[PDB]
């Protein structure tokens, strides 16, 4: 959930 | 009274934009997955995992991208692929017109609450009643072999199969799914969104594009549009149950 958000922000940048 | 007019052409151009992006973001399409599952491809025949011996043989003979107990090793391969899927779905979301122009916090919220619904939509493409394609089509793990894994792992994938068997009976293709998945991502009802109206405006245009896609592509299902909105409703409940299983597992394993 924190993990999931971290991966999404990484993939978005 | 449907007409081929500037508005309809713009909706077909949006549909083609999404299809092309879907093909780019998702290596194994439903077309290619169905070809593998029905033995109608010239590509390599998947290795079948149907019991503990063929799993042990498969761990060698199938080439996984990731590097104790069987149920946990399988769950960890599942966890790795899910990380890769979040990246692919994110890359797709960035191609949906208007998405990257939303507030970043809203882009993050839409993906956070949307990726699991898209994961089990796209898993259905890789499933038949027998089992699921794994390792980009190099392997096939049976539904019953997965159910035979000890609690709580044996019941992890079974609701996704139940969903898939009914979903796959609608015979959607990649052109249909590309728009379906975009509609799911642009849901203005996700918790904690800052600016809902610009998300609903994009979703409205995607709903128009989906409706037109399904009328042109599915002459013998006049209410397929309504049936797919019903499935988006069902995916909500499936993901509620999935996050409950994840909590048990993260805690106790
Ligand atoms: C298998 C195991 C598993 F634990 C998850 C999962 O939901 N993990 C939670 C999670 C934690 C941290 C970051 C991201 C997370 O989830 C995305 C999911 C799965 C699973 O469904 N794996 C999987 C297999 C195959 C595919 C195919 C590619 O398109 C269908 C997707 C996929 F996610």
């Amino acid at each position: 959930n924190m993990g999931l958000e971290a991966i999404i922000r990484k993939a978005l940048m | 009274h449907m007409q081929l007019n500037p508005e309809s052409a713009d909706l077909r151009a949006l549909a083609k934009h999404l299809y092309d992006s879907y093909i780019k973001s998702f290596p194994l399409t439903k077309a290619k997955a169905r070809a593998i599952l029905t033995g109608k491809t010239t590509d390599k025949s998947p290795f079948v995992i149907y019991d503990m011996n063929s799993l042990m043989m498969g761990e060698d003979k199938i080439k996984f991208k990731h590097i104790k107990e069987v149920a946990i090793r399988i769950f960890q391969g599942c966890q790795f692929r899910s990380v890769e899927a979040v990246q692919e779905i994110t890359e797709y979301a960035k191609s949906i017109p208007g998405f990257v122009n939303l507030d970043l916090n809203d882009q993050v919220t839409l993906l956070k609450y949307g990726v699991h619904e898209i994961i089990y939509t796209m898993l259905a493409s890789l499933m038949n009643k027998d089992g699921v394609l794994i390792s980009e089509g190099q392997g096939f793990m049976t539904r019953e072999f997965l159910k035979s894994l000890r609690k709580p792992f044996g019941d992890f994938m079974e609701p996704k199969f139940e969903f898939a068997v009914k979903f796959n009976a609608l015979e959607l293709d990649d052109s249909d799914l590309a728009i379906f998945i975009a509609v799911i991502i642009l849901s203005g009802d996700r918790p904690g969104l800052l600016n809902v109206k610009p998300i609903e405006d994009i979703q409205d245009n995607l709903l128009q594009a989906l409706e037109l896609q399904l009328k042109l592509n599915h002459p013998e299902s006049s209410q397929l549009f309504a049936k797919l909105l019903q499935k988006m409703t069902d995916l909500r409940q499936i993901v509620t149950e999935h996050v409950q299983l994840l909590q048990v597992i993260k805690k106790t394993e």
